[PDB]
RNA sequence: GAAACGAUGACUGAAUCCGCGCGGACCACCGCGCAAGGCUAAAUACUCCCAGUGACCGAUAGCGCAUAGUACCGUGAGGG
RNA sequence: CCCCCGUGACAGGGGGCGGAGGACCGAACCGGUGCCUGCUGAAACAGUCUCGGAUGAGUUGUGUUUAGGAGUGAAAAGCU
RNA sequence: AACGAUAAAAGAAGUGAGAAUCUUCUUCGCCGUAAGGACAAGGGUUCCUGGGGAAGGGUCGUCCGCCCAGGGAAAGUCGGGACCUAAGGUGAGGCCGAACGGCGCAGCCGAUGGACAGCAGGUCAAGAUUCCUGCACCGAUCAUGUGGAGUGAUGGAGGGACGCAUUACGCUAUCCAAUGCCAAGCUAUGGCUAUGCUGGUUGGUACGCUCAAGGGCGAUCGGGUCAGAAAAUCUACCGGUCACAUGCCUCAGACGUAUCGGGAGCUUCCUCGGAAGCGAAGUUGGAAACGCGACGGUGCCAAGAAAAGCUUCUAAACGUUGAAACAUGAUUGCCCGUACCGCAAACCGACACAGGUGUCCGAGUGUCAAUGCACUAAGGCGCGCGAGAGAACCCUCGUUAAGGAACUUUGCAAUCUCACCCCGUAACUUCGGAAGAAGGGGUCCCCACGCUUCGCGUGGGGCGCAGUGAAUAGGCCCAGGCGACUGUUUACCAAAAUCACAGCACUCUGCCAACACGAACAGUGGACGUAUAGGGUGUGACGCCUGCCCGGUGCCGGAAGGUCAAGUGGAGCGGUGCAAGCUGCGAAAUGAAGCCCCGGUGAACGGCGGCCGUAACUAUAACGGUCCUAAGGUAGCGAAAUUCCUUGUCGGGUAAGUUCCGACCUGCACGAAAGGCGUAACGAUCUGGGCGCUGUCUCAACGAGGGACUCGGUGAAAUUGAAUUGGCUGUAAAGAUGCGGCCUACCCGUAGCAGGACGAAAAGACCCCGUGGAGCUUUACUAUAGUCUGGCAUUGGGAU
């Protein structure tokens, strides 16, 4: 019927982004966490 | 009275609504009239505490100041008798002869336009505000704070009285409308008369909507929930109990008293609520 | 457990030299000791990185990759 | 509300006028009642025909809040 | 097999290496409250030009949303920011907390909202309230003037400022009519020669003693200090005073005049067709918004955000020979978003996918009306495989002789029925209702007559089988069970008898309320609520009602006594050294709640039951009824959603009735708020009967459309030990094509059937096993959040 995709684009960055994973501890770490594994896609701001 | 209904619908019988015929009818002032938002009963944390809040129509708040103390010894006039659709009440509007409106709540009989002082220097008339020492022995009364300039925390449901039993020390005996006797400091404030309303009581709601309208989202039996869910769940058919009737927490409904065993306020109640 | 000693949470908070602490309950004896103040290189651990070697691999092996955390999947963490 | 009709201890009865309702028929919208088709589908849940609500406890956009023995639930251990 | 909807295609012309598919033309077919148009969210160059053809395209492609290259997007007035606040998110100091951290006032972030200055036309292949033309508006700084003394905040008030439903007058959009006006040409095929046919018929701005429904509206003096910290020309109370009708005020809109546009077409050039010039009319009549006048009127209970801009006062402050306000000229104009797809081939669905996606606009004819149905306009398409065949069978549809539920688990399915008007309408009832009950009759075309119209009644005529002629369009009734009702529910096998509900009932709760989330004396919900409130639990409208048992469990209360922890107190025991002594152990009495114990408590948990004997073979259809726990069924009901015996017995209906209805009572095993018994009405509930209608059936037939079959194009799947794979009897691990024997059988294929290959699919979900697991339960075990409780610390003086 419908979808579990619905795109939106605050959503997606309020939700995703930089400001928000570094917002929290385990989003420092989630970053770090993927810098180490060379991601070129650090973040969805990174889109 | 009361309006009733002809059952031109099924639901349109039983159904009962207020008198307002006595209302001045007038949108609040409006360097009175604040914004309450609804609170799902969920609080800071997101979780639903309180359990069944819903909803129902748009409300704002009317500030009504319960220590007159702030403008006692002098009189104000009433003006209007609104209608406040948050509390069980109806409430009245203030014009202090200097200026200052106020907002208070409203008893039974008072009409429109009486004027009411405040002031130990007052007459026992309806809707002064009077100490309770200076209130006559047996004397009918509402609106009772539990400390000098608090606010006033007793009798304010419609129709309610607590009444004089008389003096003693400086802790005037009280009685409360569940049956309860209580000490009250006679620097305690008070306003006399019933609260009026009165008929609320007696409104037949009539369909689910009215309760919607007033925002009480459907209650629900544990005997319908699941053992997952809640304690009086499972069982196949229309079942029992099979334990002691008991909360979603388990701890007892039905005959277990539940104040705390030791507290400050034991020794100001005479008597219990019985 | 016969539970010494240290160690602290709550109650108690002694002696300072003819004194204090321990010697696996506890006592005398007889021994080892100076609580309540601090710093300290050295040997030791690791290895992102640099170099040298190899009865280690040579394209399903070897890291995941002769390179790429890319293509691709995932709303995301993440997988790859 | 407004007139005439009614006085056995009786709320009443006609006409005007009025616009009430979890009223009614019914598109949009909301939902899935029965059959058939579809079942390596057109689609990981639908199509046609039929059917339910259709001013109410209604339908929906947007911003936002609550979560894992946790949330949320007009209650099926459903949904997350 | 399939090529992704059965909206449908033909012929000509062109191009190319090649064409059913690409480009012109002329038709045909489909959408038209869409399948048109405009936005938003999302996507990201998909837009336009020129080119390409590997692959993407379900075939083909010369084509494309694919490939290449190049271009295209323009804002002071639209939208967002340079302004505001909501939910929410934050947040120095602040409150807490093993850590990371959790809270949290002001302030700040936060559009989905408040605020706010521009409209009409023109055009690129591709932009448009941006650019260009024409005429506006707003803020800002300077200057010449009118200056000629006040300006008016980080605080004051006013204002901003709001609900649903229904509705009066005016009006615009916008659409219809016509021998209105303008323009165009023509005579068709029997006629028409225009009174025919086709098309167009006012957009902006400015003024104007012109017309105008609607809508807002008071004013000034004085008092009270005590109202807004104070101030106070203000705002709020009190008082006085003012030509009620009103005028004061506004002008949606229309009429006039002017000016700028636009306008059917007409002309001219010319290159798969456009470039450029020109330009007529501008009427009467009618309809009419969800739009505007508007913040209008009335009714209603459920009682309808905030803040800035804005308007008014004053405080300081610098001024009071440059204070505001104003006119005019100059001058200035930040930041991103603007292409295109945007109900879909461009977003979310892995796809050029029968799904999903929020708001606006959405013409005409016919129709009681309408976003309804048929057909259309503008516009958009014919859904990216084709052609033929005209078997079985399959899907979607038409018609049907005689019969009419014989079908069957059941009328499942399908027909009946169908709109508007007029007649008429039952038991039952809560007087609302049932109810569109039922059952009839009318409906089209013409002429005359009346009436309030487009319209309609009446009268007479006319035609066809029929006149809501086509399409949209209820079958109805009798009687039960369950629930009262509208609602809710298992996303993807259950929509109900579930659940919710209004109602009633028990209890709990006196405010830092219980209760609930919680590192936690934080903070939060409860609630800015206050016992006519709040929690929890149960029943489930309404109506008559709701009995008997307090022994066990729970709960409330009671206190004599039995008691019970640490702690208080240590008589006495012993270890040791000569010893002063250090020490190991430890008894009496005292001692907390709680349990034992005494009583109360059912709309608390619950309980309201055992049995007697019959002729015969160790036995079957049947018996009438005395009654141990605390009591042993009051009303009402009863073969039921409950019934074992079971198709109980009787009655009704049927030709015939395990079903159904009434009664019966021997209730295996109804019963009163886990409600009892009823009840109008409601029901995509469930059960039986009827009337009507019918291919459901007897029993199928003919026809149609889409498949199946044939040809050209592209071309999957699950399966698969390997096969060169017959039948009967038998044997074999017991169901053999493979062994035995005997029969039969030439090689290959095609369309079809579903018996076999214990056919495929998922290591069976039933069952047993595992000292496997997880959910749930309690008076199974153990802890434990929580919670009660004595002592201890915060923790103090005193009086007796
Ligand atoms: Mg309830
Ligand atoms: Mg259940
Ligand atoms: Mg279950
Ligand atoms: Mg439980
Ligand atoms: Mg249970
Ligand atoms: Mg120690
Ligand atoms: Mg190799
Ligand atoms: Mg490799
Ligand atoms: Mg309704
Ligand atoms: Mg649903
Ligand atoms: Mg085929
Ligand atoms: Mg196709
Ligand atoms: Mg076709
Ligand atoms: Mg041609
Ligand atoms: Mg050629
Ligand atoms: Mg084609
Ligand atoms: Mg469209
Ligand atoms: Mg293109
Ligand atoms: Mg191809
Ligand atoms: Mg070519
Ligand atoms: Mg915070
Ligand atoms: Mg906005
Ligand atoms: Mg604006
Ligand atoms: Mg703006
Ligand atoms: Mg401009
Ligand atoms: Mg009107
Ligand atoms: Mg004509
Ligand atoms: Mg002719
Ligand atoms: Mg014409
Ligand atoms: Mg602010
Ligand atoms: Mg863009
Ligand atoms: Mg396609
Ligand atoms: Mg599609
Ligand atoms: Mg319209
Ligand atoms: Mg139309
Ligand atoms: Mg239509
Ligand atoms: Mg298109
Ligand atoms: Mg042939
Ligand atoms: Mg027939
Ligand atoms: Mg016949
Ligand atoms: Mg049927
Ligand atoms: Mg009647
Ligand atoms: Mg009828
Ligand atoms: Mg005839
Ligand atoms: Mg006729
Ligand atoms: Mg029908
Ligand atoms: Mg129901
Ligand atoms: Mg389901
Ligand atoms: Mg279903
Ligand atoms: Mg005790
Ligand atoms: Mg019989
Ligand atoms: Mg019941
Ligand atoms: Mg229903
Ligand atoms: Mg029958
Ligand atoms: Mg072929
Ligand atoms: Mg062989
Ligand atoms: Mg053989
Ligand atoms: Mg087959
Ligand atoms: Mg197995």
């Amino acid at each position: 019927m419908k979808r579990t995709y619905q795109p939106n684009n605050r959503k997606r960055a309020k939700t995703h982004g930089f400001r928000a994973r570094m917002k929290t501890k385990s989003g420092r770490n989630i970053l770090a966490r993927r810098r180490a594994k060379g991601r070129h896609q650090l973040t969805v701001s990174d889109e | 009275a009361v309006k009733k209904y002809k059952p031109y619908t099924p639901s349109r019988r039983q159904m009962t609504t207020a008198d307002f015929s006595g209302l001045a009818k007038k949108r609040p002032e409006k360097a009175l009239t604040e914004a309450l938002p609804k609170t799902g009963g969920r609080n800071n944390r997101g979780r639903i505490t309180s359990r069944f809040i819903g909803g129902g129509h748009k409300r704002l708040y009317r500030i009504i100041d319960f220590k007159r103390r702030d403008k006692s010894g002098v009189n104000a006039k009433v003006a209007a008798i609104e209608y406040d659709p948050n509390r069980s009440a109806r409430i009245a509007l203030l014009h202090y002869a200097d200026g200052e409106k106020r907002y208070i709540l409203a008893p039974e009989g008072l009409t429109v336009g009486a004027t009411v002082n405040a002031g130990p220097e007052a007459e026992p008339k309806l809707g002064n505000a009077l100490p309770l020492r200076f209130v006559p022995v047996g004397a009918v009364v509402h609106a009772l704070e539990l400390v000098p300039g608090k606010g006033a925390q007793l009798a304010r449901s419609a129709g309610t009285s607590v009444q004089v039993q008389g003096k003693e020390s400086d802790y005037v005996i009280v009685r409360l409308p569940s049956g309860e006797l209580r000490r009250v400091h006679s620097e305690c404030y008070a306003t006399i008369g019933a609260v009026g309303n009165a008929e609320h009581k007696n409104i037949v709601l009539g369909k689910a909507g009215r309760s919607r309208w007033l925002g009480r989202k459907p209650h629900q039996r544990g005997s319908a929930m699941n053992p997952v869910d809640h304690p009086h769940g499972g069982g196949e058919g229309r079942t029992g109990a099979g334990r002691v009737p008991v909360t979603p927490w388990g701890k007892p409904t039905k005959g277990l008293k539940t104040r705390r065993k030791r507290k400050t306020s034991d020794r100001f109640l005479v008597t219990r609520r019985k």
